């Protein structure tokens, strides 16, 4: 899926239980393939240290 | 860069309530991610990008 | 610009925000605080965690269904295998807390319903047979909700606890429930409720595994009425946070 | 320049909502970590210096090489002067529309000898001459023609063993700033050349020996390194994906977006 | 004609001076901190408070 | 009283009203204005049409369907047909503008979907084959909207574009195009979007047929989803608005 | 800075005792040598200038050298920055657990001619390059490969001939000082690599000729050499006591605690 | 923007410059001679006297 505009979906479905996981990924910004191509991700692969606080907009 | 030592964490999205859907609603919906990085954000330490390759001049 | 259906709390990590609600039913009117020194009894130095206990916890989410009579919780004996709060419970002698009720239940604009949310400080349940009294094992479980039953429970030799609705258990009238604190989930105008409870005791602190002193209770009025292709499953969930906590008298480990 | 302080915060209960917000407004969000937690008053001295523009697009770097040799075909070397025939400039260059900035140029010029039976090789000390062509100027095809005097164009002149050569040259475009992207074509009937091309004419560059040097063939190679300096920039894009291709246009090869892993809940990369 | 800055430290001064006649010969400024995230966050007309909720 | 949802934008004759939106972005913060006279070049005096020009436009609206990928247009020609900025247009071989765009698309509450509305300046497309470049008919049509493919174009000897969505032809990544200002059209809290830009380019003045300097894309990330018997057909429309223009160096008539 | 005065002293008799304290409070006793005996007014005007931890750490040292050619297998040297790879420099840095300092790194590069049966031989001057990588960048593989441009990386160009090269380094660790020695795994069960060998990433360091340079071939050599500046030091503790083993880890083979000597009274060595 | 210092004799001033932008360019510090000893000698709570007996 990686080839289709799907890659930055999440799908969320009605269960009949609740609990279930949606999704989860490490964070590794400069290294794990999540934040990879990511704009973030490009700007940091260019230096080796870094401190912050990432925020995640979800919506 | 990747090492065990200061590796970073974890981030999980677990279902809280169900998702509830009125009929003729459809069932399934979607959820897209943003990332960003607050005011306290700071790096150090130039270097090579891994990602863009090359072979000989380009003409 | 400002709305009244929407509320964020936030205490030590955890925030829970809804977007739609009512006000916050605090107490009988006392905002939960720590011990002043004039009613103390406890003359070691109380352990006072903060962040590590005040925080929300999220139990177990149980389905709800247009038979299902209601569900309680004891509230000192429900979080006790979790988080510190399970731990600093089991390695002292006292405790002193209040809590921070918060049920979520959301549904779409077709459903109807109605939810009943109150907290009752010391609910005395009675038994199956007139005789005996409930078991430990029965009146409480780890995180998990007991529920209740709508028709009346034969009585033979056993421990059971009575579990019909219209007497709440405690046998009393379940429509007079409300001089407690409370609110209405109501799936029309409503998502989500919450509670805060000071401590009420007879006594400044106690044991916390002894004498469960808040119990949780909620009550379906109006049953899960949707017409078919619509969504069947909806959970209802209960969040739980303890409020400036403290600790006496530490001790080895366990219960018994 | 330091970075902003985190100041701390007690519980919260109130109508007030930080963690709430829409981004349909094309608005990201200015909440600090202390909105959703409680927070200790923290001092940080972390500096944002290094990731400034100017100490992030100047470092040297190799744009290009040839190699000319003492006898032959080949006996001087030309190049027209762009910056995309690199991989790793070109792109550090990308994310910005509109740059603006003074070249420091620096060569780095290095000789080897080729196998032949020739004998009795004596070396002497090489020179090497650098000439550079603004636009529409006369272009030299042979070694020896009279354009190589340099009566104005701007020429170094460089022995082996010396400190490499260094020279600054200040902004050379007409309007005001160099174009990465050109959206175009030259010519009013928007046929000919498209894209970038056309911006770009900035003259030519030659190299040469001045004399033979010895008996044997002798073959050179010459390194150019640009370094920006008082940089100014505008207009911040998308980091390029796919590969390059070619030095004149924009066009790529698809690729995917990322690489891939197993199934979303899997928290390792494969 | 000399002048005088403040290095790079953590926890000073340097004498510079420009010998040529033209601009592109001084060297580098890499100092320059001056910093307004106004142009690419927060890029509406309406001014949006963080306290409130976005639509009202 | 008072709503953020609401805005009213009037320019000249026109006026575009809307019930259900959000705030307008403006450029990268700089409003557009006519040109200083600090900067100026062309030595003649320059032709301000103002209500003749500044105005909005509406071009041909495109269905949206559910494998729709999206689409492109060039805003320096789009207009060259449409009005006296058509004509202004081909009389000078000068202009100085700025853009405001507002794309309408409403749904019901039961229709899913995201758009994506970024204003690219000098947006620089590739070639199918790698030795080629594009034709000027493939990247252009006169108000017509050109739209992208979902698959990779097969590289022959055409001069085609390559219409990739997710290289989003300028082969980069299509998740990162935030940069660029933006909005959101989202069924869901939204109807209509609404950009702000400035005049952006490397000289002072440009030609407009050389040179198309802002291109406008809409693409979806999330499909259109809708259970069956509710209407199919959703159309987007664009609304596009120069203003403060400016010309000069009257010559002429034609382009070649 | 200076020595203290001895002090005089006449005979003494009384109950205050200097000369008698408990050791087992762990207190280093005070006495000065004239509280046991007669003393006479001295000034002394020795320093303790040469002590100080900074001219104690301070001398260039060389940490290690390899080999490359400029033709066959290896054509180009690798080697990741540890101090611990040359005896006597680890060991002066062994006294302090947390070392504070800067850098300052100079090589010095020497040419040697190879045996072969090439004829014709004729030498040019050589250029060596030496690239810096931090860590998790590109690996050359190849002596040609791209990642050689520099357009970051610290890079330097060096020519035979010339004085040796020298750069400066700041402080690059991540905490609030280098550590030496770190007990404790690089993962939370406990497993894995063990040892200060987890704390050290410091990236890599290459380097190679930029030009043949003639027809035969030549093995060149290159050596690094530190010079610790601006020092901080924190918590000494005792010398190291057994020979090194390995470079990782701080492994020994158990040796004597001193050298030995005949009966007790004996006043010699043996 | 110079400075000036005194060099080490026994039985005099120096000029020197930093030519350079970054701290870790500057010269050795090879003069500071702070020392107190009571670091590692004498860390005890009570302090003890030479004069008297250690253990009373
Ligand atoms: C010996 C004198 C040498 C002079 C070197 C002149 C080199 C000119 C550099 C132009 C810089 C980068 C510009 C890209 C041009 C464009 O695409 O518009
Ligand atoms: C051409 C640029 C060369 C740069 C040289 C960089 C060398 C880094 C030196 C690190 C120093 C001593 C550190 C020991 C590390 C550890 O064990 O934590």
């Amino acid at each position: 899926k990686v080839n289709s505009m799907e890659a930055y979906q999440i799908p969320v479905r009605s269960n009949e239980g609740s609990g279930t996981q949606v999704f989860g990924f490490p964070l590794q910004p400069g290294y794990s393939s999540v934040f990879s191509r990511t704009l973030l991700g490009e700007i940091l692969n260019y230096y080796t240290h870094w401190s912050g606080s990432i925020k995640l907009t979800f919506m | 860069a990747s090492d065990e030592y200061t590796a970073g964490g974890f981030i999980t999205c677990w279902y809280q309530t169900n998702i509830v859907v009125p009929a003729d609603a459809q069932s399934s919906c979607y959820i897209m991610c943003f990332v960003s990085a607050c005011n306290d954000f700071s790096v150090r330490l130039l270097k090579d990008t891994p990602f863009i390759s090359q072979e000989n001049f380009f003409q | 610009g400002y709305s009244d259906r929407v509320r964020s709390i936030t205490l030590g990590n955890s925030t829970i925000t809804t977007q739609e609600c009512a006000n916050v039913v605090v107490g009988y009117g006392v905002w939960p605080d720590y011990l002043k020194d004039s009613e103390a009894t406890a003359e070691d130095q109380p352990t006072q965690p903060d962040v590590a206990t005040c925080r929300f916890y999220t139990l177990d989410s149980v389905q709800w269904q247009k038979t299902s009579p209601g569900w309680w919780w004891k509230l000192p004996d429900a979080l006790s295998n979790l988080g510190l709060f399970g731990q600093n419970m089991q390695y002292h002698y006292l405790g002193r807390t209040g809590y921070t009720i918060h049920v979520q239940c959301n549904a779409s604009k077709f459903h109807q319903g109605c939810l009943l949310v109150v907290c009752v400080p010391e609910a005395e349940m009675g038994c199956a047979t007139l005789n005996n009294t409930p078991s430990s094992a029965e009146l409480l479980g780890g995180d998990t909700a007991k529920e209740f039953a709508d028709k009346p429970v034969a009585s033979g030799s056993n421990k059971l606890v009575q579990r019909v609705v219209y007497n709440a258990g405690m046998g009393v009238g379940v429509g007079n429930l409300t001089i407690f604190p409370h609110q209405w989930i109501n799936l029309r105008t409503n998502n989500s409720a919450t509670i805060v409870m000071p401590y009420t005791n007879s006594v400044p602190m106690d044991n916390m595994f002894r004498h469960n002193n808040v119990t949780l209770m909620v009550i379906p009025f109006v049953p899960l009425d949707y017409c078919p292709g619509s969504t069947t499953y909806v959970p209802i969930t209960v969040t739980i946070a303890p409020m400036c906590a403290e600790y006496n008298g530490l001790r080895l480990a366990g219960h018994q | 320049g330091r970075v902003a302080d985190t100041v701390g915060t007690g519980p919260t209960n109130s109508e007030a909502i930080p963690a709430l917000t829409a981004a349909e407004t094309g608005h990201t969000s200015q909440v600090v970590p202390s909105d959703t937690m409680q927070t200790r008053h923290v001092k940080n001295y972390h500096s944002r210096s290094e990731s400034t523009i100017e100490n992030f697009l100047c470092r040297s770097a190799c744009v290009y090489f040839t190699e000319y040799e003492n006898s032959g075909a080949k006996r001087y070397a030309e190049w027209v002067i762009t910056p995309r025939q690199a991989a790793q400039l070109r792109r550090k260059l990308e994310f910005f529309t509109y740059v603006r900035f003074d070249l420091e140029l620096t060569f780095v010029i290095t000789s080897t000898q080729q196998p032949s039976t020739t004998q009795n090789q004596d070396a002497q000390i090489l020179t090497h001459q650098i000439m550079y062509v603004p636009p529409g100027g006369p272009v030299p095809d042979k070694v020896d023609s009279y354009v190589w005097q340099t009566s104005t164009n701007p020429s170094v002149f460089w022995t082996e063993g010396n400190a490499p050569p260094r020279m600054s040259v200040p902004f050379l475009s007409i309007g005001n700033a160099y174009s990465n992207f050109y959206d175009g074509w030259s010519e009013f009937s928007r046929n000919g050349v498209y894209g970038i091309n056309t911006l770009n004419n900035m003259g030519t560059l030659y190299a040469r020996h001045v004399n033979a040097g010895s008996t044997g063939p002798i073959k050179s190679t010459i390194r150019i390194y640009f370094k920006p300096k008082h940089v100014k920039a505008w207009i911040p894009r998308p980091p390029r994906l796919c590969q390059y291709e070619k030095a004149k246009n924009v066009n790529f090869q698809p690729s995917g977006v990322t690489t891939t892993r197993q199934s979303i809940t899997t928290m390792t990369n494969t | 004609g000399a002048q005088v800055s403040t290095q790079k430290t953590g926890a000073i001064h340097y004498t510079n001076i420009n010998y040529y006649k033209d601009a592109a010969s001084n060297s580098a400024n890499r100092q320059d901190f001056t910093q307004d995230p106004s142009k690419f966050t927060e890029p509406v007309k309406d001014i949006m408070i963080k306290s409130l909720p976005a639509l009202n």
